[PDB]
């Protein structure tokens, strides 16, 4: 053995579950709210179900210029009215 | 659908077929409780 | 893009009248279409007769015209060949042939209206894909 | 073509009988340890 | 949907419950 | 008798807190309707 | 606790049930509790299917496998396989589910409470694997039980309402079988037929008279064999041929069940008599043939002379000859010319498909059936998206024939693996080297060198 | 000098209109009232020396004659091309969706 | 005895025979260079630098001779297409001969060092054992390399004492060997700037001299000597192999993307010039400028150089070849004879139509014509029965401007289609397919083959590096691990630090 506490002692202890009945659900809920508040979309720039196309358009907003790519994308986002 | 009188049991009936699988899972709970000796 | 009321607005008749379908109506239409029609009409084509599709222009050129709610409901009650000449209920699902096509048995008038609505709205969304077949998948 | 057919049928039968009577010929006893398995 | 999840939880718990009861009462596990 | 915060602890954690959160986000996602 | 650890039993937890080999009471427990699991599944699954059943939708559109089995027996259905009464399905499900409580009760009892071994309790129920006579006796009892079951099928068919006959004149219907085939030349004629194309061995059984008469034969054979084995002990040649142990018998049964599994796979894939397409959907062959039928009809309506229509390859676009000359559907469905189905047979003449009948005699019901089957071909994705692998999402469909064929091929295969595993192990253990080679007495070390 | 006759035929009226003597039957779906009844009679009674000859098909109703007259502007005739009419390709030309 | 794959290990403690072996290797490589140059001279047709330059002819070493200023033959021709030039001794032939002679002399030297392997020079004066002082050898060789690099930059490439290097216009039309001044500003690190190559060699040359002097004069730190096993020649093998696969990946890269040292007149155009339609853009620019100065369409297109048009053709794209499609590009599409001219497609309404070009990815490609805005107007249908866009329906015609076919118009659909099929490849050329029995299938250029060979070799040399690094660092255990290995060294929690026995 290497000197750290055995996993089975830790995860079979009361203290562990006292800590983690708090910490695990908290992280789970934080992730849930990361999605349900829509923040994930804003952080990563992922389209919501209503932001893939403008109402009438059927053309993909494909990036076509390396160095003005940022601007091209911003423009694509504006054309979503 | 089941006969009208039994309708209140639809949710139970929905879950019943899965029960045999839980028996296999039960074998492991049991074995975990005797430390897989 | 969104499923706007405008999109859900389709011709009710050949006389210039439209109806605006509700989102619930559209989803119901999709559901009933899947239920009764998609076995043959998946994506707007016709597997047992690919010469005839469900594109709006095609329905428009059928006799009587089928590019509207009333026409489609009628087709679902009393289907005809594309020229209107022979009645085909006997080899095509309809209320009239619900005895031999049992999935029509519980379709209501409201159901048929929903189906017709799905059929007219879908091409407004999917474009060439609807009735396009594998080329456009 | 019949002659080829008969020839093959006889050959196949011959080898199949070899296999079956062969495995019937005290096969469990043909091992390097415990022979009395009857 | 709530009735289904409730039946599942009762039936699903029943086994571990049997094991737990026997473990508590020094049963013939 | 045993230390609590080890290199092992750090490793376990950087693999664990993120996955818990991620799984919760995914589960949030399962209900999103177009 | 007797033997339930590795030190005492010699078996690890993952081979735990091997600890049961010589404990007839707990082993009986295991078997009875398991039978309980099987019956439980039949019941719960039946009730789930019924709860989910929309009676006007075709069964095969609804992911059903048990209700089609009940329906094939004539229960709950009328003309064209239409559901007239769902109550018999309910009865079957309920009664299975209730019986499973009983089997479960006895199983749990014998497994944890009852006598661990049965030999000191009773000389009738106790047994030694190595006791050949007792083995053939119990074997005999079970043979008699199975024979009785087959006669229960015969009874249902002949005296208690009949069976669903897809081939019934004027259309598929429940029919009482009054003249089962008893002629041994026909019955065992099936056993002697090629398993290859256009023959198909027992899978080719195409009428209920043959099925029923066959079950009369199987019933009597099984009862007679049961009596035989109760009244006899294994002959010398058999004694010298086999390994006589629990694991060996297990291996034999595993090989048998594997074989049966493969047979069932082929049965549900090709046979549309004991698996009526009204309930199970069209077979692959059936649906391909149905496509050819459908477009022959469409194009003929438009004015095509289908008998004289030359396809791109030189072969008839709609109709061609089989290798022995029969008129058959063309295109790729040329491979499926051995297909037979009630919707198609009226167009069949002495030389195969009859051009005059095709021109004049195709009924709207045939067109309907061909269209339905063509559009319910047994193709679909694992997530149950119906149609070819390139089809878009739309149709929630995987044919029951596919579920049952795939499932039973997987199970039959793993059961062949099980057979090899246990037959080999039983051989090694009987010979005494299943645990490895004796270092002081390694057989190869006493053999001459190969070169 | 070797020529692909179908491509060549696309340079004729065959490429602009429904050729009553050559075009596959599904083309009649393009206009109101032609498919399948009139389409069938037209293909069955081909070839025609002129477009207006379609009007002389036996057994036609007055309504049918009307539809045909209304759609003559959409029809043409060119020489029968064996490659397009053999094999029953006018009824099924191996094209679906 | 020794396994087959270890036969050369006999040289490890034999500096003289190792030197002999290196001499033999060098002799082999130089002999290869001479032979290759002679074969290429025996096969090379210098008669058309425009449509049959070296890179169409599968020439591999000829472009490298050309790159550094060898452009003439004793027979009187030059690769730039001049006549009556006197290249002096250093023609292609003189170079080949020189390499052959070098090869021979090296062979003889190899013989000498092999026979006389036991020189006192190779023995350590203290132990009397064979020994090479590798760090100092490194200093000496680094210094020498520095001097050579510097000299190469300052005299050869500058033209101060030497011919300079191959340079061209951005479209590879007027390439020649020229003196190049070093670029000392940041554009010297622009790969397409030759002056950067010169400044590189001067500066890196000086740095090599300095660092070499350092390594001659300053001994390695004991810690580095121990860590890198600097007494073991196989460490030198390991790091040299690493450096070499690095250099090989670099030259593969500059060959594929192009640089001032991989000119398109010597190695052919890049795939990217096709990808971005680089030459099409320049051609269109020149044509527009001609039209704006009052030229007719005919005049405007006739003013386009054949060489430029030839660059705008996919058969010269190095990404159109095949691994087993062997030999010169000419063996594929043929020996280019002439530009047919620019094809202009038009429909019956007179609208100009444009053929969709084949991307490098596609072995085959459909024929599709759109208007200026990308709307489809014509194509070659696969299925005809529902064709709407056939050339015949759309009355597609083609008119040629410039080249052999200047001023001609074709209207018969077979011919128009034929030219459209050729138009998918860009500008259209007449080829001699008979001379070489060309099979009509595109082959890659020397740019492609160079890139391939060097990327593969670099990748394999990564393995070489790994292997010899392993052998160096694990020399003590390569016949196997310690027979009396303590299970305590391997079980956990016995030493606080792994391997360390003084941490019990
Ligand atoms: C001890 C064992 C002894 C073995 C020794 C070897 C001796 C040779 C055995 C034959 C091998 C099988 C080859 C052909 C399999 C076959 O074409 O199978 C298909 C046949 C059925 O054939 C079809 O049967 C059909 C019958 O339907 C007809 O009748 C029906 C009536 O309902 C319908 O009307 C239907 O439309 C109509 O066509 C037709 O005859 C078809 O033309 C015909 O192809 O099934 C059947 O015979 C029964 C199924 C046989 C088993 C399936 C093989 C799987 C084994 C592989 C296991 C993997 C190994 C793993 C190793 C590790
Ligand atoms: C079909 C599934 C099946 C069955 C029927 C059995 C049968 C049995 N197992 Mg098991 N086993 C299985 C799967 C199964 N096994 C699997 C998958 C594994 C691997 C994890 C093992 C591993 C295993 C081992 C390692 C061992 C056994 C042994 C035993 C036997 C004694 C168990 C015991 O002592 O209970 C002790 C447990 C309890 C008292 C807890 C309660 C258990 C009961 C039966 C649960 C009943 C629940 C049910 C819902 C109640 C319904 C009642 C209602 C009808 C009124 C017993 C005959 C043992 C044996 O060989 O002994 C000689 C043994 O050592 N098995
Ligand atoms: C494979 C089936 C099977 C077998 C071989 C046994 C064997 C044994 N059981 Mg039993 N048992 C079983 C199933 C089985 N059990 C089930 C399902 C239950 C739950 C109801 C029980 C509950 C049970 C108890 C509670 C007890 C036993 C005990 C006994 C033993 C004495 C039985 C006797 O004396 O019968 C003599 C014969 C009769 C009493 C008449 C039998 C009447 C039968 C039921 C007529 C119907 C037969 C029909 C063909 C069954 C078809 C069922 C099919 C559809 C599945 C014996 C070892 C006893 C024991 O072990 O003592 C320590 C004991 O106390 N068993
Ligand atoms: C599950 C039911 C079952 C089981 C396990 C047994 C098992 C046993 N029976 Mg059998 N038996 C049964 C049912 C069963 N019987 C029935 C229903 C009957 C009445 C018809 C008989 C009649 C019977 C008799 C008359 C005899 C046995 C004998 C035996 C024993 C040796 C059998 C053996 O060697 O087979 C291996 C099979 C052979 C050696 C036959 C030849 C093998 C050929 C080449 C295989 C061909 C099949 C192939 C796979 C393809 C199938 C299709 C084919 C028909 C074309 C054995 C203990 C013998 C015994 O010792 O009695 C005490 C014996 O003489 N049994
Ligand atoms: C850097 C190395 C290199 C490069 C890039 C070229 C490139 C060029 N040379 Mg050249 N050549 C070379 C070395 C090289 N050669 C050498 C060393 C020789 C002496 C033999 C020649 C002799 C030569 C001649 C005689 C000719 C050329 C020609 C040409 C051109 C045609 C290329 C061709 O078709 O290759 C084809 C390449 C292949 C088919 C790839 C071979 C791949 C091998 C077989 C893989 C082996 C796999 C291996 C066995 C796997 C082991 C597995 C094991 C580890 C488990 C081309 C411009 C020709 C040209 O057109 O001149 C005008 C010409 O005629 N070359
Ligand atoms: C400068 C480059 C270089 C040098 C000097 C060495 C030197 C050495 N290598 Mg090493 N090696 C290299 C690159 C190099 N390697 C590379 C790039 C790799 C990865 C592919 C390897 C992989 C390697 C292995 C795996 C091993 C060595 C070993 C050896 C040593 C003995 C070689 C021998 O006896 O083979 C004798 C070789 C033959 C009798 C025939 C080889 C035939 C080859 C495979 C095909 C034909 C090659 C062709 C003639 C060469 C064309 C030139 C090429 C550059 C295009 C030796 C010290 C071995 C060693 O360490 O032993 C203890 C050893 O095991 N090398
Ligand atoms: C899988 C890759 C790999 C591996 C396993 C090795 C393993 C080995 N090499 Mg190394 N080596 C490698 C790649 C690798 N090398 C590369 C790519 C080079 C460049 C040519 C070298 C050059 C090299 C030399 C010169 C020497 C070794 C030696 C050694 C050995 C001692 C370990 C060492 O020195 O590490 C070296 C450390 C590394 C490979 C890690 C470098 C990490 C860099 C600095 C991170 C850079 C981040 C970057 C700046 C981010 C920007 C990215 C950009 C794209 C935007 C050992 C056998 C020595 C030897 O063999 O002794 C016996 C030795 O002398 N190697
Ligand atoms: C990129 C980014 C970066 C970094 C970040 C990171 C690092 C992240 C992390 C995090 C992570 C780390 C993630 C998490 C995870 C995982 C998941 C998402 C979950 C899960 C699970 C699962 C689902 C499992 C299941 C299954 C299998 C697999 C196994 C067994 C069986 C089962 C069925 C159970 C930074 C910021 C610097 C900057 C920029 C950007
Ligand atoms: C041995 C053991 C094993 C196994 C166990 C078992 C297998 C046993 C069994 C059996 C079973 C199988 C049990 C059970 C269940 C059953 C019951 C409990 C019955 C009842 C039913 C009900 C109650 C009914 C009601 C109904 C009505 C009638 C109508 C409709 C509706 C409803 C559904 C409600 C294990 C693995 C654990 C391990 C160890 C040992
Ligand atoms: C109901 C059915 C019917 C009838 C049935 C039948 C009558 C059948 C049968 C019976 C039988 C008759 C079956 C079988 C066969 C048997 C077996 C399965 C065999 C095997 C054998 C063994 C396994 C052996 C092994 C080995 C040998 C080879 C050699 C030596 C060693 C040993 C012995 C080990 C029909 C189809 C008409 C119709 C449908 C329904
Ligand atoms: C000695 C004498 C003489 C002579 C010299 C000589 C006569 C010369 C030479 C040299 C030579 C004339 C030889 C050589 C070279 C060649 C080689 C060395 C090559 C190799 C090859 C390689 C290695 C390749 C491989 C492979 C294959 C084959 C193909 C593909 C892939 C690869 C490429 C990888 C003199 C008068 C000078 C004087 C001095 C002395
Ligand atoms: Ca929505
Ligand atoms: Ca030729
Ligand atoms: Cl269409
Ligand atoms: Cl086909």
């Amino acid at each position: 053995t290497t000197g750290e506490r055995p996993f089975s002692d830790i995860i079979t202890s009361v203290r562990y579950w006292v800590i983690h009945s708090i910490t695990i659900p908290a992280l789970f809920i934080a992730g849930w709210l990361f999605v349900s508040t829509g923040l994930a979309y804003d952080v990563f720039g992922t389209p919501r179900p209503d932001s893939y196309y403008a109402q009438e358009q059927r053309s993909i907003p494909l990036v076509t210029d390396r160095f003005e790519a940022k601007q091209q994308v911003e423009t694509f986002l504006e054309q979503l009215k | 659908k089941l006969p009208e009188a039994y309708a209140i049991f639809d949710p139970l009936v929905d879950v019943l077929p899965v029960i045999p699988v839980l028996f296999l899972a039960l074998a492991f709970v049991w074995q975990a409780a005797v430390g897989f000796r | 893009a969104e499923l706007t009321p405008e999109v859900l607005t389709v011709p009710l008749n050949s006389e210039g009248k439209t109806i605006t379908l509700t989102e619930k109506q559209y989803l119901e239409g999709k559901r009933l279409f899947q239920y009764a029609c998609a076995s043959c009409h998946v994506g707007g084509i016709t597997k047992t007769n690919p010469s005839l599709d469900l594109r709006t222009e095609t329905l428009a050129l059928a006799t009587p015209p089928r590019d509207n709610i009333e026409g489609l409901v009628d087709y679902m009650k009393n289907p005809t060949t594309y020229d209107g000449e022979q009645e085909i209920a006997e080899v095509h699902p309809s209320l009239r042939s619900a005895d031999i096509f049992p999935k029509m048995r519980n379709l209501t008038e409201k159901d048929l209206v929903a189906i017709a609505g799905h059929i007219l709205v879908e091409p407004k969304i999917l474009g060439d894909k609807w009735g396009g077949g594998k080329v456009y998948y | 073509m019949e002659t080829l057919k008969i020839t093959v049928y006889i050959v196949v039968t011959f080898f199949v009988l070899l296999f079956v009577f062969g495995f019937l010929s005290g096969d469990p006893a043909r091992n390097p340890k415990r022979k009395d398995l009857e | 949907v709530i009735a289904q999840l409730t039946m599942i939880a009762m039936i699903g718990i029943a086994g571990p419950m049997i094991i737990f009861l026997l473990a508590v009462r020094r049963g013939n596990l | 008798s045993y230390p609590i915060f080890t290199v092992r602890w750090v490793a376990v954690h950087t693999l664990a807190v993120p996955t818990i959160f991620f799984l919760g986000a995914i589960a949030a996602m399962q209900f999103i309707q177009r | 606790a007797t033997n339930r650890d590795q030190e005492s039993s010699g078996f690890a937890w993952w081979a735990g049930n091997a600890r049961l080999i010589n404990l007839s009471g707990k082993l009986l427990g295991a078997h009875v509790a398991h039978a309980g699991l099987i019956v439980f599944w039949a019941g719960a699954m039946t009730l789930f299917e019924l709860a989910h059943f929309i009676p006007e939708k075709p069964m095969y559109e609804q992911g059903l496998i048990l209700i089609p089995h009940i329906a094939t027996l004539g229960w709950g259905v009328g003309p064209g396989g239409e559901v007239v009464d769902t109550f018999p399905f309910f009865v079957v499900g309920v009664v299975h589910l209730i019986s499973s409580a009983v089997l479960g009760f006895g199983g749990v009892y014998h497994a944890i409470r009852g006598p661990e071994t049965l030999e000191e309790y009773s000389s009738f129920f106790g047994y030694d694997w190595k006791d050949k006579n007792k083995m053939t006796t119990i074997l005999g009892f079970h043979l008699i039980v199975l024979g009785i079951g087959a006669l229960l099928l015969v009874a249902k068919a002949m005296f208690f309402g009949g069976l669903y006959d897809t081939w019934a004149p004027g259309g598929g219907d429940v029919r009482v079988i009054t003249n089962p085939t008893l002629d041994p030349r026909v019955i065992f004629g099936y056993l002697l037929k090629s398993p290859f194309g256009g023959e198909g061995w027992i899978v080719s059984v195409n009428n209920l008279e043959d099925v029923v008469g066959g079950h009369i034969w199987i019933g009597l054979i099984c009862i007679a064999g049961g009596i035989w084995h109760i009244l006899t002990t294994p002959f010398g040649w058999a004694r010298r041929a086999f390994i006589w142990s629990g694991e060996a018998y297990l291996s034999y049964s595993l090989g048998a069940l594997s074989m049966m599994g493969f047979i069932a796979t082929c049965f549900v894939w090709f046979n549309n008599t004991v698996y009526p397409s009204e309930f199970y959907g069209p077979t692959g062959p059936e649906a391909s043939q149905a496509q050819a039928m459908t477009f022959l009809i469409r194009d003929q309506k438009l004015g095509a002379n289908v008998g004289s229509a030359q396809g791109p390859t030189g072969l008839g676009k709609y109709l061609m000859r089989s290798p022995t000359g029969e008129i058959i559907f063309g295109g790729e469905t040329m491979r499926f010319w051995d297909f037979r189905g009630p919707w198609l047979e009226p167009l069949r003449g002495p030389n195969g498909l009859d051009l005059n009948k095709i021109k004049n005699d195709i009924q709207p019901w045939q067109e309907r059936r061909a269209a339905e089957y063509m559009t319910h071909a047994p193709l679909g994705s694992l997530n149950s998206v119906g149609g070819v692998a390139t089809e878009i999402n739309s149709v929630n469909f995987v044919s029951p024939r596919s579920w049952l064929a795939t499932s039973h091929f997987v199970l039959a295969f793993f059961f062949l693996v099980g057979h090899l595993w246990h037959a080999g192990r039983a051989r090694a253990a009987a010979a005494g080297f299943e645990k490895g080679i004796d270092r002081e007495s390694e057989p190869v070390l006493s053999m001459p060198s190969l070169d | 000098e070797l020529v692909n006759v179908v491509d060549e035929k696309l340079g004729t009226a065959y490429g602009e209109k429904i050729d009553l003597n050559n075009t596959n039957i599904a083309a009649f779906i393009q206009y109101r009232g032609l498919y399948p009844t009139l389409a069938k009679l037209i293909v069955k009674n081909a070839p025609y020396e002129s477009v207006e000859d379609v009007l002389n098909i036996p057994g036609l109703t007055e309504r049918q004659k009307q539809i045909l007259r209304e759609n003559l502007e959409h029809f043409t005739v060119t020489e029968v091309e064996t490659a397009l009419v053999e094999g029953g390709d006018r009824y099924n030309n191996g094209l679906y969706k | 005895g020794l396994p087959w794959y270890r036969v050369h290990t006999v040289l490890i403690n034999d500096p003289g025979r190792l030197i002999a072996a290196h001499l033999m290797h060098t002799a082999l490589v130089a002999g290869w260079a001479g032979s290759m140059a002679l074969y290429e001279l025996a096969t090379f047709d210098p008669s058309d630098p425009v449509l049959n330059p070296m890179w169409r002819q599968g020439m591999f070493v000829l472009p490298f001779m050309a790159r550094l200023g060898v452009t003439g033959s004793w027979s009187g021709w030059s690769i730039t297409g001049e006549t009556g030039i006197d290249p002096g001794f250093w023609s292609f032939e003189g170079v080949a001969l020189a390499h052959i002679v070098l090869s021979g002399l090296l062979f003889l030297a190899a013989c000498w060092h092999w026979v006389y392997w036991d020189l006192e020079l190779f023995r350590d004066p203290r132990t009397g054992e064979p020994a090479l002082d590798l760090p100092k050898m490194f200093g000496i060789h680094l210094f020498l390399a520095g001097l050579l690099c510097f000299g190469f930059g300052a005299f050869h490439l500058t033209g101060l004492f030497g011919p300079g290097m191959w340079v061209s216009d951005p479209y590879g039309l007027t390439g020649s060997v020229q003196p190049v001044a070093p670029e000392w500003g940041p554009d010297g690190f622009n790969p397409y700037n030759p002056g950067g190559v010169v400044a590189h060699h001067i500066a890196a040359g000086i740095v090599g001299i300095i660092a070499g002097l350092f390594h001659i004069l300053v001994r390695p730190p004991q810690r580095l000597y121990k860590a890198l096993r600097m007494g073991n020649i196989e460490t030198v093998l390991s790091s040299s192999i690493a450096a070499v696969f690095f250099a090989a990946f670099v030259v593969a890269g500059t060959m594929w993307y192009g640089s001032a040292t991989t000119p398109i007149e010597l190695f052919g155009p890049t795939r990217y010039q096709w990808d971005s339609s680089y030459f099409q853009q320049e051609i269109n620019r020149r044509v527009q400028a001609s039209l704006a100065s009052g030229a007719t369409l005919e005049e405007a297109w006739s003013a386009i150089p054949e060489k430029l048009a030839f660059y705008d053709y996919i058969g010269n794209n190095p990404a159109k070849g095949g691994l087993f499609r062997t030999g010169p590009m000419n063996k594929g599409d043929g020996i280019a004879q002439a530009w047919k001219g620019h094809a202009v497609f038009r429909n019956k309404e007179g609208e100009e139509l444009f053929v969709r070009r084949m991307p490098a990815f596609f072995e085959s490609f459909p024929v599709i014509l759109t208007d200026k805005n990308g709307v489809v107007k014509a194509d070659i249908p696969f299925r005809r029965a529902e064709s709407k866009y056939s050339f015949e329906q759309q009355g597609v015609t083609v008119s040629f401007y410039g080249g052999e076919l200047n001023g001609q118009t074709f209207t018969d659909p077979p011919t128009v289609k034929s030219y459209a099929r050729k138009a998918i490849f860009g500008e259209i050329f007449e080829f001699d397919t008979e001379t070489l029995n060309s099979d009509g299938i595109f082959r890659t250029s020397p740019r492609g083959w160079f890139t391939f060979a060097h990327a593969v070799f670099a990748l394999l040399f990564f393995f070489g590096h790994i292997w010899h690094g392993a052998r160096t660092l694990f020399r003590d255990v390569f016949s196997g691990i310690d027979p009396e290995l303590s299970p305590e060294q391997v079980e956990w929690g016995f030493y606080q630090k792994v391997g360390d026995v003084t941490t019990r």
